[PDB]
């Protein structure tokens, strides 16, 4: 079980960091905008 | 959104990810217990 | 099995997770050339 | 590599994560019901 | 020991990745103040 | 703080990544190993 509960710690890092890495996307591409 | 939102947005993120790591690797350690009696 | 199918489903997100860092880092990269 | 390049090596490895992150979703539910089966 | 062993490999993958993460946002900030 | 510092200490976390990955991967390779010889 303490496994299990680990692995879903795990995996919910796992998609709090896709959205953090969406986030960052965003960020590059409002930069991009900024120059031009 | 607003510059400021998505810094905000970040650290929100950025603040559950730690607290799952922290979760995680108090879990690293009672497991890592448990496996030699096991 | 179910267990280390799911270490497997994991490290599968996290390699895909890298390429996509990789990518943002070359974004960071292109537009740090540019303000220099 | 080009911006129009990178746009689709993006969207291309965020769907992946997303379709890996279902399909470990659906692994953790049947891990949590096995488990507690046995 | 294996499957714990890999455990920690997944855990400890997940925070080299969320320090490249802090990065990458260090990286925009930089750019951002250059830009903005 | 800087820009080389940034490009040093990105470049030392991917090659960490990295390796924890193939250790993963060889590491999931055993593991399956001997769960099928289980």
């Amino acid at each position: 079980s303490g496994i299990v509960q680990q692995q879903n710690n795990l995996l919910r890092a796992i998609e709090a960091q896709q959205h953090l890495l969406q986030l960052t996307v965003w960020g590059i591409k409002q930069l991009q905008a900024r120059i031009l | 959104t607003t510059w400021e939102a998505w810094d905000r947005a970040i650290a929100e993120y950025a603040a559950r990810i730690e607290a799952l790591i922290r979760a995680a690797q108090e879990q690293q350690e009672k497991n890592e217990a448990a496996l030699r009696e096991l």
